[PDB]
């Protein structure tokens, strides 16, 4: 599946863009999946941890330095947990936690919903912090109830947004986007930020045409959005996905009327070339790049198991796009037209051919890619005598159907 | 033995409580200027070391559904029947003094704990002498010595507050005869003692009979003699012949504020024992030794510091690596750091800067995850509390604050964004033409001197010119990396670099730099012998601390 | 949520420090000459009645000094003190006198507290003690929960002594119910004979009530001049009355004569995806599949035992712990043959997975199970009390065994291993060696039929049967079950209808799994088909479900409704 080894990631400041939870299940993420890197990783995923007064993931985290601290330990033949911690981490957590509890249940004997819910939703964060998925949950499903204001409403949504995610629960996501577009009239850029979480969420959700739809309307004058996921990976998130599924004047015509997205391809100009000699016919040099940024990302969070699905997809197109405009096509000339070999992409124009979308025969004599244009007369009179044999056929059945009906002929 | 309490003990102060509130089974009930308490004698037994024996001597007080007890607050009493029957003290910052009062009367002794150490927490800037006589109405020996102390420094800091001038005759000795006055002269306690004597009549006088004599004969043949003799009382012989007698005896000796040598502190310096990480030292530059001081945490790391135009210095973040927004203060007598109201966010090396005696935190990777990255934090030394501010217009790492003319500047790699306190906005200043990081600036005069960055960049910007200037460049050895450490010593702009070699020994040494000569003349040179290496993350500093509470750093020359 | 529990535990010890030290008391009561001082705080907080007594403006309102009666001062302290400190100390023979304390002096917490623990503590030896309790002091729940446990057990003994001392409305609620369960309604008639002429005529006037509950198949027939005989002298207000009185309420058959043998089965292939796991059953006479109750929480890997007296419990058994995730437990459950459903019992000291639960001498034993300890003695055996409500430990086993089976064969327990066999002897709590079988076979389950024990099947399974003789002390070989080549057949012996039958499954090559039953011939040793169990009634189990025998009511438990 995943778990691949490969070098060269910058652990700094993909952990430094990204802030919260959420960087927390970034730095255990590539520690699990990219050895001989997972100690700093783990090392500094611990650091953090211990931040915010976390419990339960603390464990499993420490648990796992500790085995790696072992492992480097025989190789070129555990660290402590420091339990005074957890002497000190519960017994603050608890008596401020009390204390903020205690407040909020003598406001709900005092009826204000707007406090009710400011407060609730401030238990949510503190349980989010402890570590409490379903806790805040129901703290922000209480908050939900005491809605005054459209405000309020989406802050409710957007509290809900960011733990479905953690909770995987997209779906509570995607309804809550809905709630929070559809419904107050469709400087304070507010639907860039629902539109981010939209893209994110479909696309952890095995979805491309919509997620790039959703994700090139992204203004980025959101700018700072570390709670779900950093500008860098938008852009690149956008660019995979509107490879693979829009074509070449959706492309040109996205990209360039969201005029947001070009902010985002100068944030990533390796997936702006990308696409450039994608445009430009040049897709020797557009999939080269694309496996340099094929390790890059696939110990990406919610990108691993879909960018092999995009990329499968992006040199599926790329192929049907290089041959449209050919008619005696060398199999050697689209051969070299990228690294591959005589005999892989004819395996790969094979597949495609079985699958179609690229209307071609293959002339394996002198190794030449022959388009197929059929006439359509032909095609037609075929099929046109097949349906006159299966009318006959049917009729026949239903003449046969009402004999045994009229004389009634059945098992008894 | 077995004590459990799990769903149980909250079930009968539950059960109470709501007796209590429902006013049933009351048997005795508190009059209290004509207010009724229905209560119970068991639960003020517990709460109260004087209730019990209201109602357990055989007097005719255990015989009496109703009592007038008087000279008690009906508010202070229902905060602690409250508290007699829910734990929960929820005390205010304004009547704390009459609950401590009221709490003395009915012994309360957990209440008064709390209070004490409320108390002894609150001591900020105005209320010091007014609880150190409340201090001295009611024994509280703990929050006495701790008011006295801080009484010590604030009082010779203000020495005009009204509150002081009513006093006791034997906390005056006490304060006044003490040595631990933070004073650099010896005519200010003089003066203090000359307007507190002249605040009333003979009453008083009598009194002077035994103040004047708890300072330094230097000052009792001055003119306080003559000042004096328009304000004695007329047929007064006697007096002026033992006040003559003042002038020989009593141990002239000299004090202790007079030692404010002008040092540098400097904090994660190399640590001698393997067994610690990093240590926090002194420099002298007049007496050319080395002191030491104390770890705050003794454990965190990654500070920042600053220092007042009243000479206090202040640690506030860091990590232990786990960050924590705790806070701490130097004390400048006992060596030691009292910790004081924790920030609300968990910085790494926030710089902290001081303005209209205010404290402002700019920067230092606040949390990270908020929605606007560019945002500040300041603190309020009088109210003791933080206060959100306008937030920082553009995301600096490593960057670098001061302050010029009571108003906050804040400098990196190229911009410079000016904080007018009075209207809580960032106004965009001039722009750098070199781009340089991981550097520090100083805020001598009404020039800013950013030096160094990566080097030996020189470049001076001034508030009334707004422009940046290169002046020349420091003369140090090639193929080595200075660390600059600009910084304002004995009115005078210097500096403190240190330079590495390959295969060289570091080298401490600082200069004299002129305005107008743009050259830095060889000040003095730091030995080896008595200043070993500090390191690479260590910090600079310019304040004045006391030779005598601190302790000379031993190290082999 | 609460309020600061720190002072919560402060004020609590203080008051029993105010209690214990004698200080601040104003009020005492006065019991039998015993002195309580205490206060009226306290008394306030747990009972119901001194709010009535002191905020009520009576005499003893300013009296100080209260008498009071019809107490004891052994369950006024304890009450006293659990107000004071809330330790209820609740032992198995004070609790009589602590509800009658707790419902004169109306203390709500200290009242639900003993009917939670009398609603643990209803067992056979005091069902009607509890009963005669629950109708003196009114405690509806205990009385229905009674009642339920009060007419199986009267039914099963019906010889207690307390059963005579009854009120009449209790005997009618009793008799006239259509919970009891007998085997035959003459044992409930002659129950209700022998309660008429326990006492003098005052059971005269209530026996024109008594026969107007039960049905009229034995108003007419014997135990009508038995009455006459023992009828006053004189009285022709009653053998007339009786004579021409059994004309109407509708004879109709009760609910107890529906048991019928029945094959149990646990664990089987749930039909809705959305489970893991059911329980089902076979009739052998109705030929129809009923549902049962799931097992509690899921219960998996657990065992089964049917005692004498026709009583289902379940012991062992682990919980997907809160992707394979499972955590086991050992909690004890017993099976309601009327309600269809579980109620939790004491539970056990160790956790068991497929633990063997057998029967024997009113004790359920537990032979291994895959405990956690895991020591020297890893086979943790240990009995279960059904009068105490408590779990013994007894003599280990010479030899650690897994995946094990156990019988009762002449009171005694009977556990079989791959190859080894010892027998436990439970009146010197030792184990003595037994014979060897001369073939390794595991994964198998054995019936006890009569004094032989058939360990039938082995390793899948395969048809090799081994009968051994208790009288003998001899494992010798009888023959092979004719079954289908080119399969693997699940076998599953039981005692059913005095004889020695099998449920084996057989699956063929590509093929569905068939059910099918056969009837093992003890003297001829054949197994002959008894019957044929149908597909278009019972569909697919699994492979780790278990059968046991038993008896169930058709009428309480509901058809499955499944395709064929």
């Amino acid at each position: 599946n995943y778990v691949v080894e490969n070098p060269s990631l910058d652990l700094e400041q993909y952990a430094a863009s990204y802030s919260g939870l959420m960087r927390i299940e970034r730095l255990q993420f590539i520690a699990d999946h990219c050895p001989t890197l997972r100690v700093e990783a783990l090392k500094m995923a611990l650091s953090f941890v211990q931040r915010t007064f976390n419990v339960d993931m603390y464990e499993e985290i420490h648990r796992k330095l500790s085995e790696a601290t072992r492992e480097l330990q025989n190789a070129p033949d555990p660290p402590a947990l420091d339990t005074a911690w957890v002497e000190a981490t519960r017994k603050k957590a608890l008596l401020k936690l009390e204390k903020l509890d205690t407040d909020l249940k003598n406001y709900k004997g005092n009826s204000i919903k707007e406090s009710i819910r400011r407060g609730h939703d401030d238990l949510g964060d503190h349980y989010l912090d402890c570590g409490d998925l379903s806790n805040a949950l129901k703290c922000y499903s209480r908050a939900r109830d005491y809605c005054t204001s459209a405000k309020h409403v989406i802050n409710m949504c957007l509290n809900v947004i960011k733990v479905s995610v953690y909770l995987q629960n997209w779906s509570h996501v995607l309804s809550y986007v809905s709630k929070a577009e559809s419904t107050p009239e469709i400087t304070q850029a507010i639907l860039t930020k629902l539109k981010c979480a939209a893209g994110l969420a479909e696309l952890a959700a095995r979805k491309y045409k919509q997620a790039a739809k959703c994700l090139l309307l992204a203004s980025f004058d959101h700018c700072d959005f570390p709670e779900l996921l950093s500008p860098s990976n938008v852009a690149i998130y956008g660019g995979l996905c509107a490879l693979a599924t829009f074509d070449r004047q959706e492309l040109q015509r996205n990209v360039i009327s969201s005029s947001s997205f070009k902010l985002f391809l100068e944030l990533e100009p390796q997936v702006r070339d990308i696409i450039f000699k994608f445009y430009e016919s040049k897709y020797a040099s557009c999939l080269k790049m694309l496996d340099e940024m094929k390790d890059n990302l696939l110990l990406d969070m919610y990108l691993a198991p879909h960018v092999r699905t995009l990329y499968t997809q992006i040199r599926n197109r790329a192929l049907i796009q290089y041959f449209s405009p050919y008619v005696s096509a060398d199999m050697h000339r689209m051969a070299a037209a990228f690294n591959t070999t005589v005999a892989a992409l004819e395996d790969e124009l094979t597949q495609l051919i079985l699958e179609g979308l690229i209307s071609a025969r293959v002339d394996s004599h002198s190794k030449i890619l022959y388009a197929r244009d059929v006439d359509q007369r032909s095609t037609t009179f075929e099929k046109s005598l097949l349906m006159g044999k299966e009318f006959q056929r049917r009729a026949k059945a239903m003449m046969l159907r009402a004999a045994v009906l009229r004389n009634q002929i059945h098992v008894k | 033995e077995r004590q459990i309490n799990t769903e149980y003990a909250v079930s009968l102060l539950e059960q109470l409580k709501l007796f209590y509130e429902q006013q049933l089974f009351t048997d005795i009930v508190l009059i209290v200027e004509g207010t009724e308490f229905p209560c119970h004698k068991m639960v003020l037994a517990t709460c109260s070391s004087y209730f019990r024996a209201m109602f357990m001597s055989g007097l005719s007080e255990s015989k009496q559904t109703h009592v007038h007890l008087r000279n008690v607050d009906a508010a202070t009493l229902q905060i602690i029947i409250t508290y007699a029957y829910t734990g929960n003290l929820a005390m205010n910052d304004s009547t704390v003094e009459q609950l401590y009062e009221t709490a003395c009367f009915l012994q309360v002794e957990d209440v008064l704990q709390r209070c004490r150490e409320y108390l002894i927490k609150k001591i900020n800037a105005e209320n010091c002498v007014r609880l150190l006589s409340f201090a001295d109405l009611f024994s509280c020996e703990e929050l006495k010595q701790s008011a006295k102390r801080m009484v010590e420094h604030k009082f010779t800091a203000v020495y005009h507050q009204d509150a002081f001038m009513q006093l006791s005759h034997d906390l005056l000795i006490d304060i006044l005869s003490s040595d631990n006055l933070n004073v650099e002269k010896e005519e200010t306690v003089r003066e203090a003692a000359m307007l507190w004597l002249e605040y009333n009549t003979e009453s008083r006088s009598q009194y002077l009979s035994s103040v004047l004599s708890q300072i330094r004969i230097d000052a009792l043949s001055e003119v306080t003699q003559r000042a004096w003799f328009q304000g004695l009382p007329p047929n007064d012989k006697s007096v002026v012949v033992q006040g003559l007698y003042k002038d020989m005896p009593k141990f002239f000796k000299p004090r202790l504020g007079m030692t404010k040598e002008e040092m540098m502190i400097f904090i994660e310096a190399s640590s001698e024992n393997p067994c610690s990480l990093y240590s926090s030292v002194c420099y002298s530059p007049q007496a050319e030794k080395v002191y030491k001081l104390c770890s705050p945490p003794a454990d965190l790391h990654k500070v920042g510091t600053v220092v007042t135009p009243d000479n206090d210095i202040y640690i506030a973040g860091g990590q232990v690596f786990r960050t924590v927004n705790c806070f701490y203060w130097f004390d400048a007598q006992q060596n030691t750091w009292f910790p004081k109201t924790p920030m609300l966010f968990v910085r790494i090396k926030p710089s902290l800067v001081c303005c209209e005696g205010y404290i402002y935190a700019i920067g230092g990777d606040s949390v990270g995850g908020e929605l606007n990255r560019r945002t500040v934090e300041r603190y309020d030394t009088e109210k003791d509390e933080w206060t959100m501010v306008s937030p920082l217009p553009c995301a600096w790492q490593w960057s670098a604050a001061v302050v010029v003319h009571d108003c906050i500047y804040v400098m990196t790699l190229n911009l410079m964004y000016c904080y007018f306190p009075r209207s809580d906005s960032w106004v965009e200043m001039a722009m750098r033409q070199t781009s340089r990081s991981f550097a520090s600036a100083a805020a001598f005069g009404d020039k800013i001197f950013y030096i160094g960055g990566l080097s030996v960049t020189v470049e001076i910007y001034d508030v009334n010119k707004n422009e940046w200037k290169m002046a020349a460049n420091i003369p140090a050895k090639r193929y080595s990396d200075p660390c600059v450490r600009a910084v304002v010593i004995s009115n005078s702009l210097c500096v403190f670099m240190r330079e590495t070699h390959l295969n060289e020994r570091a080298k401490y040494v600082t200069y004299q730099y002129d305005l107008e000569l743009d050259r830095w003349s060889l000040r003095q040179h730091i030995s080896e012998r008595v200043l070993w290496d500090l390191g690479r993350d260590f910090r600079c500093t310019v304040g004045k601390l006391y030779p005598s509470c601190l302790e000379e750093s031993p190290w082999k020359p």
